């Protein structure tokens, strides 16, 4: 169910990646509190929208990137983070390398991506 | 290793955000042109869904829970609202000429009520009424030949009138957590209501809370599973409250023995000002009762779960009310619309060591209040005719401790509160709101192509 | 076979939602500080598109329509919204010296009028102002030295004057769907409102609709099509309204033959009440025209057309009205910012078997006024000085129906209404909103890849 | 025009695709009026753009599926359905399985396929 | 070729929208139950970014900038819905028994103040007040046995009290752009307001800017970099406003002299007048004071740059108002609440040809005022007891000139103002608002495939 | 920057398409003031990518179409353009065209497009 592998492993909890992705839109004052309420919860859905968008991925669930890991964001073996580890555990890892690692997606990657596309597509 | 993203991952953390309510579809079919606030809110869902967090471990904090504060400011603004189109009474400060219940015999509640004579408005600016209503001490205070009267607001606030459609009257609310937020709720049979909850689970909207406002003792609210429940922000300090939840409820019997009349006062154009006519029956001071049995097995249980705080073989007293203002001083509620102030005495005057009929608590009725700690709102409860009973469940208790220690010896226990914000979290605290975040990124053997 | 999706197909089903207006650019340019609402309206499309459903048939409902009650709650909102920063007038309920006008010869229509003297506050609130103004008996009502009198609603509601910048003078008002919403038109020649229409449009916007106020009579309506239309929820049920569209329109002349005084009472600080001065003129009372030649035609083919539902060759009989509340038993409507109550007895009173200068209604001016059955917000309408006339075209009729049966053998027509909501059906008739939903799902020989 | 091929046949009216898609978003009360229904009208627009996306499709107008057709689902053969009816009295039928053939899309197929697509991709 | 379509190209135009305010994070702490309107607004950004477009120019045109439209409705608006739950003191327009000040010795500035005693309600509607206070004779008016007065309102509109809560007093204000628009910025030292600027930027939200409201000399504002800049729409219309932004800053000492009570006068129920108590001190009329050789170096600044408009060698003329409505005749400003009138012809009196102590203004203080030439809001400034110093930094002019030419012989200027666009504009000069469109498409020779 | 290559040429400030797209979103009365700009600005955004979805694209930032560049629509040359322009002046020059432009994308290309994929994915 919703948040159902929430408490499981990060392996196991991409079982339940649909179930976050679904519930996560769901179709005189007092009906302003609604309102507004649900205005920001277009917003909160748009943002990690564009984010999925610009970088190299932008179809939902899963995407790979041309981004090397750095093995200073806190390096375990990947025995020791799908099988060994929980998600918001591991949120409560890498949350100072969050900001960091958005950004090579973003910039370095899909605008060089494209880019090298461009002068790849006019023959 | 290269970066991954991943979409619609369980990552979520504390966050404070503005809520929605629900109340069922039953809440709207009482109408009477909406009753409470039920007229913009959503239904409640009829299969709400409450999934059980598997291995899920999260902190709570009952007393730093936004919910709380949201709809502590939600059921201020409703009353500040539903108060507005209704009928205002500024031309009811007029002195009031006033003299005691005639009385008859004897005496056992003598100037609980005044018979008040007054010259106000008809519906035109002309020629003036001369007429009178019922009034009580509460209600009406004496300035400085018969004894002259004025109104107890008049030189606080403004008064206008409760509209006689909507009627006060809790009704089950869910509070719900818009998309991209959640709802968690723990639920360990004894929490504290602050710490690690090891059974979690997410909601869209709460149980049905009603908005029972009241004083000293907790109505019709939810009680704890298998044992009393005692839980406070800081035990050590004297001057901050303890909330006490139960595990078996208190039936409490409460009654206004008196008849009343209603007789409608025209202060137009289109105002009417609905003044209290007289009495039908025996004069009689309101009461509420508990079983005498009842009260003392649950003091009994009370008692044994405060000794664990304060350590295993103390001295528990307990005692009235300290002094403050009258909200305080009393158990205050409503019944039949009418505001009742209870005297405790009855209730809390006990010394238990480690090893039947009815408690009658002498209460009395105020027309005119204005809670919430607001100067510049007053509000005029018009008299509902007939015989009012009421019966609710005691289900949990406001209380305060004494700062003069004997600290290891013994310890003393009276009632309190009268911040209104100590009910609500007596049931929101298992909740609390958090925000998702469906993004995450992860290492591993993929990279993409070129 | 596999399941493909398709996005943006032509689906839909019946959806109630909340539209929006538009209003020209035309009724913007009127100004005079927002005649009518037209302040925050988007434009109406100038090359507004109605697109021809080809083959499509689809299902109509006039009658539970909910356009037709979102306008109605529309201009409920807006009558009450926009008499809250105007005027008030609640100290206007006065005392009322009044006299009969003095009249001279002789007697026609006596007391249309009433001279009455009022003690009134200037700016201050200190000294009176002892003054008057006129009043239409409608307006006043005696209640028991020469007679005395008050104004009508001071029992019933709180007056508070139109503000004589703005104007109650309909403009056309379209009403559209937002995205994902679509309104479809009905293009059928012969159309009762209710059923499966053949031609079938889609619309951003209806046409334009005047929110004319009246009863009894329709104005400046629609026409239905080549022939006069008959539309009725029960044609057996005698407690339901019949309308009727007309094919030709009917002139109707009316006129308010007073030249009048606007004579300015300062009710301050800064609110001025607008008193009836005097008349200029001789006294005559309203009236309003119709060709009597052009009403017969008229009335010949209703006539015709009702025996197509009530059977062949019946008795078809009109009637006046069966009494009720003043709004019900004239035709009422506005002219010239003033309220006409007029007397039809003139327009239905004949008989019509199956095989000329002006007809003259006795209308009454009513200052004081609140339409929508509401209690609570009187309105008063200040004097307009000088000869007010106005032209309309009777472009309809609501009817009723006597239940007395005389079942297969005679019929009895009345002028009927009162639920303004039958007059907004009578534009909206061709209109109901639908929702859309792009996604569909069907099979076929494609699948896709690993 | 909008709505053009509402009444003609579902093989004919996916040409009128361009134009459902397009106009379904269109670039003190009484101005609240407009606002909360434009509201919804973004939330109706990604409501329909989510399960999109969360199905096999994510670019719009159409796609296929890895889902076979159950044949209980009130079968009829390709001509007696593009050629023979149209899409309106389509959704007069399937309205049924609409919400169970939707479940399929979203769980049973990209939950599935891109967890297939995962580890195939390590090499 | 093939069209190509580019996402979130640099492309924008100008355009006009709905901004948002920021007001720091130290604007909010200020609190005093929310002074100005800092109550729902967003923080500003602590780390503004301010981005140099470089090799970028734009046109811009500071009078026709819909961002001084949208603050100008705004500070209107925060007025009106601030002025709203305050006191509203309608009962106040009585009959005022009032006399000269009794003085002394001898005559400076007589009439100034009144003593005058009004029968006033208490807050009982029987019993009257008979009490009194201070009025300016700027706030009271004679009509027609000792003399008798009342307030200057009363025949003008209604009057409300600003609640003693909130305090007018400028708070910097930044103004913001939504997404997908930008705010450009002109970087250009020398800019007269209209026309291509070279070194543009774009910004999330302007600088922080005080609304502060007066007239003739502009206050606390921005000056220019390092010369005296002058802008004007049309410099020969004579019908246009000149506005002056200064290099160098000129400090203006103002005091009101008088040390006063706040007598409060109860008007119940819970509204209470703050009424004007007594005179602590001598009697004395306020003043402000400029340093006569600072104001002579910057008028000396000012005519030079004059003449490159109206010609290399010509007579520049100073000299004072030519009358009209007092918010213009004199300075107006505000200064611990209280509202100054200071009269500039010591300001605005002298000649320059191309080739030392105080200067004091003789200011007058009202109390009730009704700017933004709103007619129907009134409202009264409760005095504030003390020695009411300010100091301000004189920092532009709204300046006009006359008419009758003397075309290329010599010029005349007086000061002017009373449209507060003007002030705005003078901050908001080098901002324009432009939307963003992130398409964009292009030819090369890229194709897609099959 | 934000706005960064705004003033360089169109080659160039292919290079700043990152940045645009990116702050693109940004995450009692005087409150609405923020909330009805800001609910434009999810229309603003959602307008774009409407017509970026369907156009042959969907994907943000670059892509390329079918549609030969007519001529007349005020030629230049790749290296007048591109290196000797920027796209503010560009748009002050194809202003009366994309109207004209942006129909050729959605109707004749992917309506073209996914409808010759639909008879080639038959088999
Ligand atoms: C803790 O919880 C308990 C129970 O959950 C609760 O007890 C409830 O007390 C309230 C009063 O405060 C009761 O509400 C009133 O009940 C009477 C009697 O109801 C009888 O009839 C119904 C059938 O309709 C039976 O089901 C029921 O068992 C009883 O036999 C009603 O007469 C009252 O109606 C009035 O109030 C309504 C709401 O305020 C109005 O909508 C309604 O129109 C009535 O108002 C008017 O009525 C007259 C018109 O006929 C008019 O003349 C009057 O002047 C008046 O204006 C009301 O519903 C409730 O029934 C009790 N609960 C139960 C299960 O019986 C405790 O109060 C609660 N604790 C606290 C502190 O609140
Ligand atoms: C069914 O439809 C018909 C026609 O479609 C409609 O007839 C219309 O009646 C209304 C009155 O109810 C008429 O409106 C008034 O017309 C007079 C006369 O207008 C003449 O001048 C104009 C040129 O401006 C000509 O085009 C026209 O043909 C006439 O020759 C106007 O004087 C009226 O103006 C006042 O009212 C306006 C709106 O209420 C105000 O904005 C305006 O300021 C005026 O108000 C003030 O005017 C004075 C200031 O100078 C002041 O002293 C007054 O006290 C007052 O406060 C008004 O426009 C309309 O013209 C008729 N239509 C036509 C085509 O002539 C029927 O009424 C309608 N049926 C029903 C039931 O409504
Ligand atoms: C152009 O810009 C200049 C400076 O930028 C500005 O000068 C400022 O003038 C205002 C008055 O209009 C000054 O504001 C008042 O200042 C006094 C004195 O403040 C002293 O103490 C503080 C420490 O707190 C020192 O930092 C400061 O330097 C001074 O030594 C205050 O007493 C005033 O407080 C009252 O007003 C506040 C806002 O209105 C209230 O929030 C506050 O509660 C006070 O109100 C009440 O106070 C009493 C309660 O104790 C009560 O009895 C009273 O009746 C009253 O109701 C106020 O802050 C400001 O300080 C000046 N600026 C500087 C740097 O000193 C010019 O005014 C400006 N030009 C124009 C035209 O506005
Ligand atoms: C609450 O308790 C009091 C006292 O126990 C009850 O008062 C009794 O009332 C009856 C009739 O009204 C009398 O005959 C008795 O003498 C009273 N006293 C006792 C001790 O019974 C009262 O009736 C109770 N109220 C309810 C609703 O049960
Ligand atoms: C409406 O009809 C009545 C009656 O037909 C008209 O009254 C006539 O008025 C004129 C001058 O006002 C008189 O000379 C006639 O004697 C009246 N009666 C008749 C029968 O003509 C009235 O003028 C008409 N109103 C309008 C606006 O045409
Ligand atoms: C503003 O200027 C006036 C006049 O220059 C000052 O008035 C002086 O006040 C002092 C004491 O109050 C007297 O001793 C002087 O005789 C006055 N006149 C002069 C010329 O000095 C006033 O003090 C100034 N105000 C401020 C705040 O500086
Ligand atoms: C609780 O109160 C005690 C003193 O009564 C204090 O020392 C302590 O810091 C408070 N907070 C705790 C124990 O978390
Ligand atoms: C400025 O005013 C002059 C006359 O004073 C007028 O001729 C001119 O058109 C106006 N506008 C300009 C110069 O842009």
């Amino acid at each position: 169910g919703f948040l159902g592998a929430a408490g499981s492993t990060m392996g196991a909890a991409s079982m339940t990646l649909t179930v976050q992705a679904r519930n996560l839109l769901s179709g005189t004052v007092w009906g302003i509190k609604q309102l507004q309420a649900r205005v920001l919860a277009v917003e909160r859905y748009l943002r990690d929208q564009q984010l999925l968008g610009i970088w190299g991925c932008s179809g939902k669930l899963i995407c790979c990137t041309n981004v090397p890991w750095n093995s200073s964001w806190s390096n375990r073996n990947l025995s020791e983070i799908w099988d060994n580890m929980t998600w918001l555990q591991w949120d409560k890892e890498i949350s100072n390398y969050t900001q960091i690692i958005y950004g090579l997606l973003e910039e370095s990657q899909n605008q060089q991506e494209k880019n090298e596309q461009d002068l790849l597509a006019l023959d | 290793l290269w970066v991954t993203v991943y979409y619609g991952v369980p990552v979520w953390k504390d966050a404070e955000t503005t809520l929605f309510c629900a109340s069922d579809a039953k809440a709207y079919e009482t109408e009477k042109h909406n009753v409470w606030a039920t007229h913009a809110c959503v239904p409640t869902d009829p299969n709400p869904q409450e999934i059980h967090l598997e291995n899920v471990t999260e902190e709570f904090n009952m007393w730093k829970n936004n919910m709380v504060e949201q709809m502590h400011t939600d059921i201020i603004s409703l009353w500040d609202q539903s108060l507005k189109p209704c009928v205002k009474l500024t031309p009811l400060c007029v002195t009031l000429q006033c003299t005691n219940v005639t009385n008859n015999i004897t005496d056992d509640m003598r100037g609980e009520l005044k018979n008040c004579s007054f010259n106000m408005t008809t519906e035109l600016r002309d020629k003036k009424q001369k007429v009178y209503s019922l009034f009580y001490r509460l209600d009406v205070v004496q300035i400085n030949s018969n004894k002259e009267y004025r109104l107890i607001n008049c030189n606080t606030s403004a008064i206008t009138q409760a509209c006689p459609k909507v009627s006060f009257e809790p009704i089950p609310i869910h509070y719900c957590a818009p998309a991209g937020f959640a709802i968690l709720k723990c639920k360990d049979k004894k929490f504290n209501g602050t710490g690690p909850c090891p059974s979690v689970s997410t909601v869209q909207c709460t149980h049905g809370i009603k908005p029972v406002v009241s004083t000293q003792l907790l109505l019709n609210g939810s009680l704890a599973e298998e044992e009393v429940m005692i839980r406070s922000e800081n035990i050590t300090n004297n001057a901050k409250n303890i909330l006490v939840q139960f595990n078996t409820p208190v039936q409490i019997n409460c009654t206004r023995p008196n008849n009343n009349t209603r007789k409608s006062i025209r202060i137009g154009p289109g105002q009417a000002f609905y003044a209290t006519g007289d009495i039908i029956g025996d004069i009689r001071q309101a009461h509420c009762n508990v079983s005498k049995a009842t009260w003392n097995e649950t003091l009994g249980k009370v008692v044994k779960q405060l000794r664990k705080h304060f350590g295993n073989n103390t001295i528990i007293r307990f005692a009235n009310s300290s002094g403050g203002d009258l909200e305080v001083t009393t158990h205050s509620f409503n019944c039949g619309g009418e505001f009742f102030y209870c005297n405790t005495s009855g209730l809390f005057n006990s010394t238990w060591i480690s090893n039947n009929d009815s408690i009658t608590l002498p209460c009395r009725i105020k027309q005119i209040i204005n809670m919430w700690q607001r100067i510049g709102q007053a509000m005029y409860a018009p008299p509902i005719q007939g015989v009012i009973r009421c019966v609710s469940n005691i289900t949990g208790l406001i209380l305060t401790r004494d700062g003069g220690s004997t600290n290891s010896t013994t310890e003393t226990f009276r009632p309190g509160g009268g911040d209104m914000r100590d009910n609500w979290r007596s049931e929101l605290y298992k909740y609390k709101v958090v925000k998702i975040e469906p993004l995450g990124v992860a290492p591993t053997r993929c990279k993409r192509r070129v």
